[PDB]
């Protein structure tokens, strides 16, 4: 019952922002933490993105500040992410994490089918 | 900030042995690490959590242990179809989540 | 005697708005006269406890001090408000003395508070060093030290937000719901008392 799905759009416009959603199902929402990661053709995984429900503090690594942006999004259990400055090297799958019991210091939630973010 | 390194990088084995998977972090997280697969066509999922505490669903071949900072992911029944790559994940108390470079187990 | 000031009780029951639970009004209702009895027999009260004075016997015994405070909080642990008992908004964000004296009024407001979408504007604690002293606010967002790593500010796993939301639905289950929630305390400072009753 606990699962999570997401959107597919491809390219919005290059150098332009795009939008990606995802929603979930199966576990409380407004109790969990949920995260974003970037999948490069290459099989090399990267962080960058993460978001509790709780209250909401959109913090990212040091590299790709001031260019991501994540809202939190209670429609029914929901997140839509954001980001500016497409370049040559941003097509990749963005993966979405979801930590059901993030106030335990355990890690769970399956993971989403991926968005194949490209650019033309 | 923090960075691991996951030193086999590639293993060549059919049946049987107890295969591992060696990784070393900057800094001695308590227990906040876990391990995630990743099928080469599919989304990754989860194997084990909390450095080899499992979860709902996983099979009985996947296994881990921690030694300090090292940590080992076991597999005692390693099988020609349990092909894909590999990857210990960490998370301590800190937002940057920095991933190892992952394995890709072949036979 | 004839009748004077009356207690403006409906501006604290008919209000339009009502403060989350970690950060509770307090009026300083005094030198008026309140009708105890309006209060009492209606049947829009869910719950109609008291302690230390029966519910029909308050209209007299002239008080000097009486507190009204306000939340708005699950309804299955409208019970744990009482004195005494433990759970978890009670031992981190109100807890009553043992010793307390005064009533707790509930009702159910799923026509009000609640939203087609839900509203999750009401917050409530999660985390705290260590339990509370009766009757004292806890407005603070910083971060709770979990474990023992420091944490300068940036949320993490032993960095928790204090507070989080109730996510309210107007169709879940009737534990589920929101309640109002009205606790009248009474203090008897050595001091000529200013809240009688109707007759008096
Ligand atoms: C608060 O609002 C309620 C909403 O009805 C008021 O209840 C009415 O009060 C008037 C005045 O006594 C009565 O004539 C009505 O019959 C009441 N209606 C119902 C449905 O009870 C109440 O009086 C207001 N003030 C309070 C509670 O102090």
């Amino acid at each position: 019952e606990v699962q999570l799905v997401q959107s597919g759009p491809e390219v919005k416009k290059p150098g332009t922002s795009v939008k990606v959603s995802c929603k979930a199902s199966g576990f409380i929402f407004t109790n969990s933490a949920v995260q974003w990661v970037r999948q490069a053709r290459g099989q090399r995984l990267e962080w960058i993105g993460w978001i509790v429900v709780g209250s909401g503090n959109p913090n990212y690594a040091q590299k790709f500040q001031e260019r991501v942006t994540i809202t939190r999004d209670r429609s029914t259990s929901t997140a839509y992410m954001e980001l500016s400055s497409l370049t040559s090297e941003d097509t990749a799958v963005y993966y979405c994490a979801a930590f059901p019991y993030y106030y335990d210091n355990s890690g769970s939630g399956p993971w989403g089918q991926g968005t194949l973010v490209t650019v033309c | 900030d923090i960075q691991l390194t996951q030193s086999p990088s590639s293993l060549s084995a059919s049946v049987g042995d107890r295969v591992t998977i060696t990784c070393q972090a900057s800094q001695d997280i308590r227990n906040n690490l876990n391990w995630y697969q990743q099928i080469p066509g599919k989304a990754p999922k989860l194997l084990i959590y909390d450095a080899s505490n499992l979860e709902t669903g996983v099979p009985s071949r996947f296994s881990g242990s921690a030694s300090g900072t090292d940590f080992t992911f076991t597999i005692s029944s390693l099988q020609p179809e349990d092909v894909a790559t590999y990857y210990c994940q960490q998370y301590a108390n800190l937002p940057p989540f920095t991933f190892g470079p992952g394995t890709k187990v072949d036979i | 005697p004839n009748i004077t000031n009356l207690c403006p009780f409906g501006e604290v029951f008919n209000a339009t708005r009502f403060a989350s639970v970690y950060a509770w009004n307090r009026k300083r209702i005094s030198n008026c006269v309140a009708d105890y009895s309006v209060l009492y027999n209606s049947a829009s009260f869910s719950t109609f406890k008291c302690y230390g004075v029966s519910p029909t016997k308050l209209n007299d015994l002239c008080f000097t001090n009486v507190y009204a405070d306000s939340f708005v909080i699950r309804g299955d642990e409208v019970r744990q408000i009482a004195p005494g008992q433990t759970g978890k908004i009670a031992d981190y964000n109100y807890k009553l003395p043992d010793d307390f004296t005064g009533c707790v009024i509930a009702w159910n407001s799923n026509n009000l508070d609640s939203k087609v979408g839900g509203n999750y504007n009401y917050l409530y604690r999660l985390f705290r060093k260590s339990n509370l002293k009766p009757f004292e606010r806890d407005i603070s967002t910083e971060i709770y030290q979990a474990g023992s790593t420091p944490c300068n500010g940036v949320e993490g796993f032993n960095c928790y937000f204090p507070l989080q939301s109730y996510g309210f639905q107007p169709t879940n289950g009737v534990g589920y719901q929101p309640y109002r929630v009205v606790v009248l305390s009474f203090e008897l400072l050595h001091a000529p008392a200013t809240v009688c009753g109707p007759k008096k």
